[PDB]
């Protein structure tokens, strides 16, 4: 889906997916119940904000919604909502994830490493298990993919739903994510087979400002490979 | 918390039933309770609706036992399957004085995470040592669904994950652990009695 990464004090422009009626905006944070921010009018274009929310914080116009003064607590998942024309229910279209930090120096690309199956696991269960792990990446936005012989295999693969944190009790701490691919032992014993673990990472854009010395954490694909061993 | 879900995380085997508890607080005579399913892709999907005045709602394998007296609304997934694994949210719509004029807020609970446990036919739990291809990790796999993998005191220990062989019709549980290191001493806790480690 869409991933947005901004710095404290900057602005973030949120896009809405579902395409009549009243459009609602919800905010979901980890460990916290999803709440409503505001809702906007199609006809009168009147904007109504909830209780406790100061005006000028969220801008809404025909569908995009703009955030103005960002802080670290603006992080979390933003949904756009509407009620059905016929049945009564609330539909959420958006998959948008937003993360905000004091400095963009906290942003790092992932380090991808592929590990070869054990001779013990081949001899015992007669199945080879390949594991890939992406380490030291911030923010949380990453997509891992397994590729065999130029094609992506969704079969026999397992990836951790929630990436573990490397430094506990830390807000800006980098993360780590592991994924596994299990194939037949006979498949791994064939050297003609190419196993590639590709991790897509979404970093800072071209319009973002990078003051620091190291390489700019732009959106990139970090990959690692492995080959089959017969003996 | 207006709406309340006591259950943080629930774990139940496949082809079984799981009941997700939800309670609400409202002063209104007429209202609506909703149940949503949040995917790891962060997509909120509608499941079933329960009205203030309605019979107990049943849609597919999703059934809810409604108690108006105790303000309890409980979602029950009848026949569990692997795809059913997600975080479920209980939501309560409250009407304006005149109606439900499409302005209505839906109050969400913190959600209940549901982890379905795959069926292990012939488990043989073992810890394997995997060497890096590039230079110089330990996985605990093929273990029964009942045993849960716990993070070591530290050492990075991953939570368990379900792997499905489509061609071999084979399903297994796998958990990996590593640090910058013995495999047997890697897991401080979580303890099967059969180990090839």
């Amino acid at each position: 889906t869409k991933s947005v990464i901004r710095q404290t004090g900057s602005s973030a422009e949120i896009t809405c997916d579902l395409a009549t009626g009243y459009i609602h905006w919800y905010l979901h944070q980890e460990g916290k119940a999803p709440q409503r921010l505001l809702y906007y009018d199609s006809y009168t274009s009147s904007v109504v904000l909830e209780s406790g929310i100061s005006p000028g914080k969220y801008d809404t116009y025909g569908l995009r919604m703009i955030l103005r003064n960002l802080i670290e607590n603006d992080s979390g998942v933003y949904y756009c909502a509407t009620w059905d024309e016929k049945y009564y229910k609330k539909l959420f279209g958006s998959g948008t994830t937003l993360v905000v930090t004091e400095d963009l120096k906290n942003v790092f690309p992932p380090e991808v490493a592929v590990f070869e199956p054990s001779e013990a696991e081949i001899s015992h269960t007669q199945k080879a298990t390949l594991v890939c792990l992406a380490t030291g990446f911030y923010p949380d936005h990453v997509e891992l993919s397994w590729w065999v012989n130029g094609k992506e295999v969704h079969s026999g693969v397992c990836t951790d739903p929630q990436p573990l944190k490397e430094q506990p009790a830390l807000n800006d701490s980098r993360y780590a994510l592991s994924s596994r691919l299990r194939v037949s032992a006979t498949f791994w014993q064939n050297p003609r087979n190419h196993f590639r673990c590709q991790v897509q990472f979404y970093g800072l854009s071209e319009n973002d400002e990078w003051t620091q010395d190291r390489a700019k954490p732009v959106t990139q694909i970090v990959s690692a490979e492995a080959w089959g061993r017969a003996d | 918390q207006k709406v309340t879900q006591a259950q943080s995380s629930v774990s139940m085997p496949v082809r079984k039933a799981v009941t997700l508890n939800c309670l609400y607080e409202t002063s209104w005579w007429s209202y609506y309770i909703f149940w949503y399913k949040q995917l790891p892709s962060k997509e909120m999907i509608f499941l079933i609706r329960q009205g203030s005045d309605e019979q107990n709602a049943k849609s597919g394998r999703y059934s809810v036992n409604f108690k108006k007296a105790a303000k309890s609304v409980a979602l029950t997934i009848s026949a569990l399957q692997l795809e059913d694994s997600a975080k479920y949210f209980c939501a309560l719509g409250e009407p304006s004085y005149w109606g439900f004029p499409r302005t209505t807020r839906v109050i969400f609970g913190k959600g209940t995470r549901v982890t379905v446990e795959p069926n292990i036919q012939n488990p043989d739990p073992a810890v394997y040592q995997l060497r890096d291809s590039k230079s110089s990790v330990c996985l605990f796999t093929d273990f029964d669904s009942q045993t849960n993998v716990s993070q070591s005191k530290d050492v990075y220990i991953t939570d368990k994950c379900v792997l499905d062989m489509r061609s071999m019709d084979f399903k297994s549980n796998s958990a990996v652990a590593w640090s910058n290191f013995a495999c047997a001493n890697a897991f401080n806790n979580s303890i099967p009695e059969d180990t090839f480690f």
